[PDB]
């Protein structure tokens, strides 16, 4: 016979090893495919889709779930008040759990690429203003006033002829990939801060409602590549399943 | 190496390593407006743009994918037409509907009672919804199609009990069913993620109306009409809408439904359920 | 920046958890030296959560068959395995006619060689595996008692799998068993949103009522991080 | 004169001692049954010293997973292996959802079997190593107590490594698992000084104050040999 | 055979053979003056020739490496210019000084404050180094450029106690701050080693000035210019200057510095550390 | 099957065998890398570098360890003082251990190649004065006076205008390679003696010191070769690294 | 020798696999068939009866 | 592949695969009257013809085998 030579690593079963078993139906024939629509052969077309971000979380809202998907808006005394803050990463724990682009993401953990998020005003017709919308590179916290959050990236947006704005979080990073960023040591990989603030006012005719609601979507772009596959938090047993 | 795979009925091509002559044994390897259809028409002049789902136009059974031997009838006039439903008035704490296609049209017209004495059922269908408001209305509604839309249950909510829903849950037939738990929408799944689906958003400031073309989806080209549920439709009030005192507060939602391109097979005796 | 690592190939494809079996000596359930398992893998939540990302699903499996005493040691005990298409005769016994393996496919290990590798294809009728039915599979009307059948795709119970110890005489040594499933060739359609609720019965998506999980993280103020 | 085996890609490669793990049965640490070990390289010595030579590296890394009882001896005892990649659910306990091996990567093998080999490619964020990290991965103000996070560089954490006995009772063997590395298709940059003292934590180059060893031996007198 | 590997990224090639569709997995192989800069200047009539650091100029990072969609800044004239430091005076006991860069100049002119506005920072260096004296003094200065310079502690000196140094000397800022132990480095490693990296030596016979050209060295094209310093500065007296009785006793050592090819990112709020 | 035949060294493990084991992460595509100062394919390159010798070792200065890098030199009332001697091979214990030669070199047995020792003169800059330094073959022992060192190879330097001087230590062996010298039956292998002497005297003008210290400088050439990996006796574990 | 890996699934048997084993009777000549009527090569042909 | 096998020295051809460097370690394969002598004479009329041994008459050591 030919000699052989064994080498460590022998008899083991590798999870993730592609390799080559025998058949137990030799030659057997499946049932012809037939075209069914909605083929996706890659995850990143499921996450360019605009999905419901929730700006607002609340504990007291968690008796009331539908209360999540939006935030209200309405007319002010003063002058810059902050409507909504939250994070730009999408694999932290928090808003950006809801939305499907979080949700794959947590499969994966070297994270790339822009993103963006959309706001849609379901107001009243005749309800008009402004917002700016700001994005903060890391580094800074929470802007006190809106003189501090303008130093970076922001975007103009009016209610009346116009129903929606994208506001695109451009990558800026000192790697190519993006780990997951965790609590305490692994701040360093935080995206940044998304605020929104108030530019002039809620203004409103008299006979239509003074107060709005906001629902905001984000999703991906081209450029968003994802690594490095693992396992999440989101499923959990405690108990056989009956 | 025969041809028995599960990827051979694709167009990618992958390059694999086989020691053996089933090709499934094998590994993994590198990886590479007006419509007007039949007697009714409509005209929506406050209506977004059309939404093709997943971007395919509903038509006939190739012969390729077909494996009745039967000649199925087609007729174009009597099926497929605008059928207008029961108009649902929208409340503050409406939590929204849902419909069961195709078992709304099952009690309706030709189309309801050829799908009785035909054994197998292949069409596409037409989605619209119609909710009116004014200038003075604020509110947002979110019309999306799920295929294969399972109704779960809260098991008496301690979950130790197993309990399945009704035929009138399952099948609400042309009346339509209310939901219980939106956020779920009783499948235990977050409606925030239910816009990876085709949907389409009404704003009352903007557009009072929605269209969205769905075509056949199923692992099999006819299948009973009666049993089998395609897909369903849901309406969710996702922004409740406000007005002020003073204002009508009557405001409806009308779904109105076409069948394309239907098909039937098997001509057989009176079957209702 | 390549995209091979999120395509559905390489994430679709590994080892996965789909069964657990035991044969214990002393018990009410298995002690007769044999065990006769349906073939359901969605009693597993993990993997469960991956498949339902979609609807329609065509790919084939390969399996590992992983044996050891349940305190972990090893013994040198002979394993029979066999597969039990749908009409197929389902063993009574240990003993049994149906073991007999005359046109039934079937694996034989010992405990002290390496896992079994089998490769199967794709077996259901239809043209891919249906997760989600909306409907029912029988005709007429259907009771309160008669609901059971909703959410029961016919076209999923392609089969059953058995275990036993081969010979006569009681084998005096528990054994557990372990199914895995690699998927290969896979092709994918309709995807679903991802459920964020806890996993109850196998056959049914149903939720605990009384506490709704939501999908995020709750705050003091919304205003701050 | 061949300088084929002064270069670094001879004198990088070969296996090393980096972990040393045990599960004894007798013991208030990992007798629970299995055990959670974050993943560093720097707490063996002699191998510490080569890398060091150099600030930025990268390379690949091979994998000899040698598994043996205190004694020396050896039982039938089947082991499970798992890599943790950040962010991935950490084992609980030995029955524990994480080890269920969903999309986590496992190796199984057994303790009469050759040692186990695994190929792990580079999987750090940034271009390569960074063994010397001058500077604070978080922002704001650090005092006395958050010193802790110099000399601390958030590429270089790339998961946790955890071992287990299967089966659900409690195995009665110890073992003692001992890792190594090969690191092969190397590349090097930014040569260093080597370190003539004794080491004494992983995370930073401390040195004792009290004795600083010479780096050369010493005599009587400079004329004299 | 996908080209997934480390080592496909240079320009070296390699023979290998490889049973998998991965190339990590497969096995090793055979192996095969005056200096005018912006609005300052210079001129060194003493100094040695300028030695470069690993035999590279600083340059703008190029399209390849940058993973950056923003478009930086490049304030020629207002970043890039000689910054003179305060001088240390000698005595015969002293021990030597080091700098952590870029830590100086973060409080200095406009390359501070664009810092601090900036999240990400690239630019190379420009070292200088002065120190007078007569022919009447002898003695030896070693100015070498280690990068990556971590600063280690005696742990109390028996070695069971873990203490990490504080911000201050972690960040001398621009005074700068003093050797404890030389010989080590306080980073446990010989001095006698230090001119392995790029190196020059002062000696009051000859040449009394030094010249250093490093460019930017990181595994990252754009960093945080507060947190991450590059490389350090040791100024080290190896052989101590003697003096007989009646000379002068002030030897100061100035140290001058200039960055150059600045490019800035991620303009942001006011961040000071 | 194909009919195959074991040999002995089965299920063994080499820890210098280069093998081919199972990818954990199948098509993994890692971070793409960038273009870094200072790539050293080499461990030769290092070996080139000048770096300080330690002359003077004494077991007063261990105490002072910063007065090892230097030693003294001034003013003689005799003719030809011994000022320093010290072993030439890089691989043994003594002065060569300061150097980065000495330590690469310790990793590897056979060495070969000549070697070079470089002075620098540290003294004022009207000092004057000449050295005589010598390199005795193997054989010789501390020549008791410069009439008997000379009679190897040696070379003459001035202080006034020359800041260095390279003795280059020539390849004299019978033997291709040379391994390292130790104690006892291993001084076969021993490369010669350095020898520095006092040719002139230290001249030194009014006014300026009288005491000068010189450093000593060491690296490799172009021709010098190593082989054969070991280890050293430079790390040693007596305690567990916590 | 060649170096080799073993994958799991050795040591077992498959009674389906369809492999190669050693013959008991080297150039063992069997005796020269002759012509039978009703040859059926296919199940399908009793089916259709 | 040297040649030390003992098939080796007739005419007959046979195919065989080996793994080492010696033949005979390799495995079997395809298998493919007046008679007047001298000083004295004989006449034999009622003999039966002469029988020859194996075929072969006798003749003188070729140089070839001689050794
Ligand atoms: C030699 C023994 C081979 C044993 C073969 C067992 C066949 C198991 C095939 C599993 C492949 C998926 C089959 C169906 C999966 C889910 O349980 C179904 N959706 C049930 O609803
Ligand atoms: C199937 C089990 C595979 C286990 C894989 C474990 C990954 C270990 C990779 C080691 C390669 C170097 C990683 C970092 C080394 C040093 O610890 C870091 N510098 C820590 O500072």
């Amino acid at each position: 016979g030919i000699p052989t030579e064994l080498k460590p690593g022998t008899n083991q079963f590798l999870t993730t090893d592609d390799g080559v078993s025998a058949p137990i139906l030799p030659g057997f024939h499946p049932t012809p495919p037939i075209h069914i629509p909605g083929e996706v052969r890659n995850l990143l077309e499921i996450c360019r889709v605009e999905t419901i971000l929730e700006v607002n979380n609340l504990k007291t809202n968690e008796t009331t779930p539908m209360q999540r998907l939006c935030f209200p808006v309405s007319v002010q005394s003063k002058t810059g008040e902050l409507c909504a803050a939250f994070r730009a990463d999408p694999g932290r724990d928090g808003p950006w759990q809801s939305t499907i682009l979080g949700q794959l993401c947590r499969y994966y953990t070297q994270w790339s690429g822009s993103l963006e998020v959309t706001f849609m005003f379901a107001g009243s017709f005749m309800a008009t203003g402004k917002m700016l919308i700001a994005y903060t590179p890391p580094g800074g916290s929470v802007p006190a006033d809106r003189i501090t959050a303008m130093l970076g990236t922001h975007v103009i947006w009016d209610f009346g002829l116009q129903s929606s704005v994208t506001l695109v979080v451009p990558w800026i990073s000192n790697t190519h990939y993006r780990a997951h960023a965790r609590a305490g040591y692994f701040d360093y990989y935080t995206t940044g801060i998304i605020t929104i603030w108030y530019q002039t006012n809620y203004v409103v005719p008299i006979g239509a409602p003074t107060t709005a609601y906001i629902v905001a979507l984000a999703a991906a772009q081209d450029n968003f590549t994802m690594k490095l596959c693992k396992d999440t938090e989101d499923i959990e047993q405690t108990a056989n399943i009956q | 190496e025969n041809s028995n795979s599960a990827s051979e009925g694709s167009t990618i091509n992958y390059t694999t390593i086989n020691y053996y002559k089933d090709a499934y044994a094998a590994s993994a390897g590198r990886q590479d407006a007006q419509l007007t259809i039949g007697n009714s028409t409509i005209t929506t002049q406050e209506a977004a743009n059309i939404v093709i789902a997943y971007g395919e136009w509903p038509e006939y059974c190739p012969d390729t994918d077909a494996t009745a031997v039967d000649k199925p009838t087609r007729p174009d006039v009597s099926v497929n037409r605008f059928f207008t439903l029961d108009t649902k008035s929208w409340a503050k704490d409406s939590k929204g509907w849902y419909w069961k296609f195709p078992d709304v049209l099952t009690e309706v017209g030709v189309f309801g009672q050829n799908a009785q004495f035909h054994y197998l059922y292949r069409s596409g269908f037409c989605v619209h919804v119609q909710c009116n408001a004014s200038k003075f209305h604020q509110g947002a509604l979110l019309v999306a199609v799920l295929p294969e839309y399972v109704l779960g249950t809260i098991a008496g909510g301690t979950g130790n009990e197993n309990s399945h829903p009704p035929y009138a849950t399952t099948q609400p037939g042309q009346v339509g069913a209310v939901l219980t738990h939106p956020y779920v929408l009783d499948a235990g799944i977050p409606l925030s993620q239910l816009t990876v689906c085709p949907h389409q958003w009404i704003n009352l400031r903007t557009n009072n109306c929605a269209t969205i073309i769905v075509p056949y989806m199923n692992t099999v080209p006819f299948d009973s009409a009666l049993n089998h549920c395609n897909f369903g439709l849901l309406v969710i009030p996702v922004v409740p809408l406000d007005f002020n005192a003073g204002a009508t507060s009557e405001i409806p939602i009308t779904v109105t439904i076409a069948p394309m391109c239907a098909e039937f097979a098997g001509l057989r005796q009176a079957v209702k359920q | 920046h390549s995209t091979q690592e999120t395509a559905i190939g390489n994430f679709f494809s590994r080892a996965g958890l789909v069964s657990i079996i035991t044969m214990p000596t002393m018990g009410t359930q298995n002690t007769d030296g044999y065990a006769n398992w349906d073939i359901d893998l969605m009693g597993y939540a993990q993997l469960r959560r991956k498949c339902e990302l979609f609807t329609y699903m065509r790919f084939d499996a390969e399996f590992t068959f992983v044996v050891a005493k349940p305190n972990g040691e090893l013994v040198p005990q002979l394993l029979q395995y066999m597969y039990v298409p749908p009409g197929a005769p389902k063993p009574t016994s240990r003993d049994s006619f149906a073991w007999q393996t005359a046109t039934n496919p079937s694996v034989f290990v010992k405990m002290t060689d390496p896992p079994a590798q089998v490769s199967v294809p794709f077996m259901s009728p239809a043209s891919a595996y249906q997760w989600f039915y909306d409907g029912y599979p029988t005709f007429g009307e259907h009771l309160q008692a008669n609901d059971l059948d909703y959410g029961q795709c016919p076209n999923n119970m392609m089969g059953t799998f058995s275990i036993r110890t081969v010979g006569t005489k009681k084998s005096p040594h528990s054994i557990t068993l372990r199914v895995y499933m690699r998927i290969k060739h896979v092709r994918a359609w309709i995807p679903r949103p991802l459920r964020n609720q806890p996993y109850l019965f196998k056959t049914n998506p149903n939720y605990k009522g009384n506490d709704i999980k939501c999908t995020s993280t709750s705050r003091d103020k919304i205003t701050t991080l």
